[PDB]
């Protein structure tokens, strides 16, 4: 199929700044992937993002009733949502399972990297850090970065390139919130 | 510090719609259009809240109004197509016998329309797939999950296959046990 | 207990 298409969207966004505090409401319209005209709460009027938008501008802008409805929706909508979501959204915490396990660079070459895979965890903010011999190695270390899982899970593996010696201990360290200590593996040859 | 976005949209000539909740990068739920459903992304959500899928299908209907204006607005200017990155990946570290899932990654594409097939040894497979709906990202290009649940051997690989119409032919991407 | 949908406004015809 090679007929031409066509996309619309539309995304109301909802911003949240320490909690429901602080809350900013945004309307936005988009054809393809251009953005032409949104609604934001910091002004309180429809403003034309693209030339495409600005009949829409003005037609929206002058209906009271629309401007109305959308001036409240910071309380009617984003402050209402956040309130019935918060338990099993903002508060979900989900504890990183920990696994360390060495791995080749080179296929077929002794092992020389310690990989530290991080899984499962929620929300996605995480330090994950390498020690030899107590000591943080900092260089050597390359990482997936953070990875979605798409199922309110997160996962990262971080890898630590070494050459390990023999009565050496490797430590992998992870921080995350849903901790109140940080989470220690070790590793010996 | 958070957000929540509902996102909508809508392609002719396919005339499909989507509705849905993220909240931070991940899909609260959606709306089965046909079904006239709620669709939880996780079984849980379902016991904290509801949501009235008749909302939805109404703004998909202002939605398909509001894509016959801005068609002609703009001269009937289609999309350009933007093919995907495709990644294969494991949920967790992979063990001999030990049941695992395969997540196939599919990111920064449009329009909204893609075919999957995971494969084994060649061969398509379904049993115990599943799959998200398209994903909104803040570029307003899209991103979807496949999965296949498996049990690793040393005896099977896989790929996941997609197409798109920005791809010249399919884009194959393998794993493998090592 | 219920997520409320927001509306959208029709465009200038
Ligand atoms: C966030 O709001 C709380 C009260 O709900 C307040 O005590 C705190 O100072 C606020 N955080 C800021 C603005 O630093
Ligand atoms: C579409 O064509 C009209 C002239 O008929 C022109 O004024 C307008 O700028 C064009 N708009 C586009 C390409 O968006
Ligand atoms: C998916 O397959 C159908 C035929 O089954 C084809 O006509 C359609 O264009 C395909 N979509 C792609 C490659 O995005």
């Amino acid at each position: 199929d090679t007929r031409p298409r066509f996309l619309e969207q539309v995304k109301h966004e909802c911003h949240f700044f320490n909690g429901t505090e602080r809350v900013r409401f945004l309307d936005r319209y988009f054809y393809h992937q251009e953005e032409y005209v949104r609604f934001d709460s910091d002004v309180g009027e429809y403003r034309a993002v693209t030339e495409l938008g600005r009949p829409d501008a003005e037609y929206w802008n002058s209906q009271k009733d629309l401007l109305e409805q959308k001036r409240a929706a910071v309380d009617t909508y984003c402050r209402h949502n956040y309130g019935v979501g918060e338990s099993f959204t903002v508060q979900r915490r989900v504890y990183p399972e920990v696994t360390v396990y060495p791995a080749k660079t080179q296929p077929l070459q002794h092992h020389n990297l310690l990989v530290c895979s991080v899984n499962g965890f929620y929300p996605g903010s995480i330090e994950v850090r390498w020690f030899r011999n107590g000591q943080e190695e900092k260089t050597g270390v390359v990482s997936t970065g953070l990875i979605q899982n798409g199922d309110w899970t997160f996962q990262t593996l971080v890898m630590l390139e070494t050459v390990p010696r023999s009565g050496e201990v490797y430590t992998c360290q992870v921080e995350h919130p849903s901790l109140t200590s940080p989470l220690t593996v070790e590793w010996r040859a | 510090e958070h957000v929540i976005i509902q996102a909508e949209f809508y392609l002719n000539p396919d005339q499909s719609g989507e509705f849905m909740f993220d909240f931070d990068g991940d899909e609260i739920f959606h709306v089965d259009m046909a079904k006239k459903e709620t669709v939880w992304r996780l079984e849980e959500f379902g016991r904290f809240a509801s949501f009235e899928a008749q909302g939805a299908l109404a703004n998909i209907a202002v939605d398909k109004a509001n894509l016959e204006i801005m068609t002609k607005r703009s001269n009937y200017t289609p999309i350009t197509n933007v093919p995907p990155e495709v990644t294969v990946l494991t949920n967790s570290p992979v063990e001999l016998r030990e049941p695992n899932v395969l997540i196939c990654f599919i990111d920064k594409f449009t329009p909204p329309v893609v075919n999957v097939t995971w494969l084994r040894n060649g061969k398509p497979v379904t049993t115990g797939v599943s799959e998200t709906v398209f994903l909104p990202r803040e570029d307003h290009l899209f991103r979807k999950f496949h999965y296949l649940p498996f049990l690793p051997s040393t005896e099977d690989v896989y790929d996941c296959r997609v197409e798109h119409w920005g791809l010249d032919e399919p884009l194959l991407k393998h794993w493998e046990f090592d | 207990a219920g997520f409320k949908g927001e509306q959208g406004p029709k465009g200038e015809p």
